[PDB]
């Protein structure tokens, strides 16, 4: 139903005609049937004669199940096919953004099979599997949908998510969506009723573009536990020789975020775990404010929040290594990284409160050589003094 | 009408940079302003099947209702074809410098008229990003000459040749010089003369343009004889530089050459208006200001040495540059 994206190979490059070689007869039988019901839900379709490419097929045993999964070597193909759009992005942050009162769940996992594929591409995904003892020339086939383990596919997939929810969104800009693993997240500030109402309208908005996802409900708990951080509706929580320094500092770094007071320290790190903590999410209306916190030996402890004893983040800012480093030097390194953090999480720097004098930021920037970024920020009588002496 | 063959520098493939994550303000300006433009036909949406990128994030020009969209085709400028030496243009007049007055024009409108090669239009690719790593970007292209590229001027040549002949033959000392977008006119006459000229021009071209925007009449003056006069040559060849110093109380010097020890221009600069207190403002308005006087001076904006630290100008130069293009940066963290 949607429009295909026309794709071709890298130039001066021809289709796979890689050499098969013949399987196993109830894997054969096995493949046989699951092409058989492709051919009837059309994502595969018969090739004459006349396409000389071919491509490896191999059946791998499902793990407890009687039926064999049908994977194709496409490494060899993966070079064939031309570049895709590859996109470098950063895993989310932890959810600090924003919040919605109630959310439910979907399943997709059809819709990596009803993403239909280019014309002209089609002919270059032959496979051929033999008959048994080879007396007969084999099936030869070719797909008519997306294949997986293709290298385009989750490009041309998610493009095509997007280009089929945009206008959803486009009508309920209230209402955020998003796609982890097979499950679409659905998160929305409505009631229950309302929220009910818009996801059998989006329901039947895939159905009508031809994406599937089931009637009954999903059986994930509230808490999904995304990328090591248990989400909840209000909260959110981190999740609770030569090598073992590694694990053990990796570890703790994670901690850190929302179990504040991270820092023989093994029994300090048993302590602030056995304490149960959480976090609120962000909010528009209300302004950002960032609270610095200097430790000590060069560590700092940034405390981000909207209002007073509800932190929206917790970290923690280590100086780079040389020989000398000025203790405003680091602050000013500190809060920087702060506000770029806050423009790619929330889109807003933040204001700051600063256990800092005045007039010391300005001495600085008559003496220093470089230029630096200082926003407006307010002081707080603080114990640490950083005063800077002289 | 017919469009142009473009091509690019054998050996080269299209220009894929990362794009850098922007405001929220900065994202509905230039969601406004895709919109606009994609209504208008001049911009249009691709899929994946373009694994090429270019930067792109908005400015505001003083006085600006809605901000402006700047695209960094820088990567693309390098890599793009030879295509002005052999249709070069027209070579600079030399006689910007002397004269007292010199007015800006912009005249993008013109080149968004005419349509550019189809070949071509896969390698001018922008991505606008969102906020929090939420969804992907949203990605377009485009359908007509572009601007910031040096390829419109060039192919603009003929158009803007049949409208400029008349101004020019009615008194050969005041000279028009194009430098992408910009359009200079430099006259050596009194301030209101050259303003009635400069008016005289402007509705000129609006009669010209059958399709009165407050962005294209805005203009700055320049008076290049204020300036110190005290270089012994100049090599077309070899890329200058101009490095940029922070000296106390908000000053700045600036050295301009393209071999070390030899100063082909030095000056200095400082603005004590109270919102300078804010020092990427001060170095983005003094580059700004140099970046436009070699132009006035030579044919291309220079390489430049920012004594600044690389992530914070990375995040604090947008919203205070005020120029139509981009030159090329390189920074310095070792003290003099
Ligand atoms: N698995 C799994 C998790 C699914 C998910 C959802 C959204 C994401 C967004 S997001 O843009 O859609 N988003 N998120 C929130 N916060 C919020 C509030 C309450 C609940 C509940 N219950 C939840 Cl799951 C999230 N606020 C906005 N705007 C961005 C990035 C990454 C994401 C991963």
């Amino acid at each position: 139903p949607i429009e295909t994206v026309p794709v071709k190979l890298k130039p001066g490059m021809d289709g796979p005609k890689v050499k098969q070689w013949p399987l196993t007869e109830e894997k054969i039988k096995a493949l046989v049937e699951i092409c058989t019901e492709m051919e009837k839900e059309g994502k595969i379709s018969k090739i004459g004669p006349e396409n000389p490419y071919n491509t490896p097929v191999f059946a791998i045993k499902k793990k407890d199940s009687t039926k064999w999964r049908k994977l194709v070597d496409f490494r060899e193909l993966n070079k064939r096919t031309q570049d895709f759009w590859e996109v470098q992005l950063g895993i989310p942050h932890p959810a600090g953004l924003k919040q919605k009162k109630s959310v439910t769940v979907l399943d997709v996992g059809d819709a990596y099979f009803s993403v239909p594929l280019d014309k002209d591409f089609r002919k270059y995904t032959a496979f051929t599997i033999p008959s048994i003892n080879n007396e007969t020339p084999g099936i030869r086939y070719q797909y008519n949908v997306l294949p997986q383990g293709w290298k385009g596919s989750p490009a041309i997939f998610q493009c095509s998510m997007t280009k089929i929810l945009e206008p959803f969104r486009k009508q309920n800009p209230d209402i955020v969506i998003y796609q982890y693993m097979d499950d679409l997240y659905v998160g929305s500030d409505l009631e229950i009723g309302q929220h009910r109402t818009k996801i059998e309208e989006l329901r039947q908005h895939l159905l009508r573009w031809g994406f599937t996802t089931p009637d009954k409900k999903h059986q994930k708990e509230p808490p999904f536990l995304w990328m090591g951080y248990e989400l909840h509706p209000d909260k959110w929580t981190v999740q609770p020789t030569v090598n073992d320094i590694q694990k053990l500092v990796g570890k703790l770094n994670w901690a850190s975020q929302i179990y504040a007071g991270i820092k023989l320290e093994l029994a300090e790190n048993r302590e602030i775990l056995k304490e149960p903590v959480h976090g609120v999410y962000y909010d528009p209306s209300k302004d950002l404010i960032a609270e610095i916190q200097k430790q000590g030996q060069g560590q700092w402890t940034y405390q981000i929040y909207q209002e007073p004893f509800k932190n929206l983040k917790t970290g923690k800012y280590a100086r780079m290594k040389g020989a000398h480093t000025n203790d405003v030097k680091q602050l000013t390194e500190a809060v920087q990284k702060i506000a770029t953090e806050s423009i790619v999480i929330w889109g807003k720097t933040p204001k700051f409160k600063l256990p800092i004098q005045k007039e010391t930021w300005e001495a600085w920037w008559t003496e220093y050589w470089q230029a630096t970024w200082i926003p407006e920020w307010e002081f707080v009588n603080t114990p640490p003094l950083v005063k800077l002496w002289y | 009408i017919e469009t142009v063959p473009v091509k690019l520098k054998p050996g080269m493939d299209g220009p894929k940079v990362k794009q850098w994550p922007l405001t929220e303000e900065k994202i509905k300006a230039l969601v406004e302003i895709c919109t606009e433009m994609e209504k208008e036909g001049k911009i249009s949406k691709i899929g994946p099947e373009n694994p090429y990128n270019t930067p792109v994030f908005a400015i505001k020009k003083k006085d600006s209702t809605k901000w402006r969209k700047l695209v960094d085709f820088r990567e693309l400028n390098k890599r793009t074809q030879d295509f002005w030496e052999v249709q070069l243009g027209i070579p600079h007049p030399a006689g910007l410098k002397q004269k007292k007055s010199v007015t800006v024009l912009d005249v993008g409108d013109a080149y968004f008229s005419v349509p550019l090669d189809k070949d071509f239009r896969k390698y001018t690719a922008f991505t606008i990003p969102s906020i929090n790593n939420e969804t992907p970007g949203i990605r377009y292209q485009y359908n007509v000459l572009p601007q910031g590229w040096k390829g419109s001027p060039a192919i603009f040549q003929c158009s803007m040749t049949k409208i400029l002949e008349p101004f020019r033959k009615q008194n050969p000392d005041i000279v028009i010089y194009q430098y992408m977008d910009d359009l200079y006119v430099g006259s050596d006459l009194e301030i209101g003369q050259h303003r009635t000229k400069i008016e005289e021009l402007r509705q000129h071209l609006l009669r010209w343009g059958f399709t009165e925007p407050p962005f294209l009449w805005m203009g700055y003056e320049l008076h290049p004889d204020k300036w110190t006069v005290q270089g012994v040559y100049y090599d077309p060849s070899k890329d200058l530089i101009a490095e940029i110093q922070k000296q106390g109380q908000g000053q700045w010097t600036y050295q301009i050459y393209q071999e070390p020890f030899k100063n082909l221009k030095t000056g200095k600069y400082a603005r004590m208006k109270g919102a300078h207190t804010n020092d990427v403002k001060q170095l983005t308005e003094a580059v700004q200001k140099i970046a436009t006087e070699s132009i006035v001076i030579w044919g291309k904006t220079p390489k430049f040495k920012l004594p600044i630290q690389k992530e914070t100008w990375e995040a604090w130069w947008t919203e205070y540059w005020q120029a139509t293009w981009i030159p090329e940066w390189e920074f310095v963290n070792t003290p003099p």
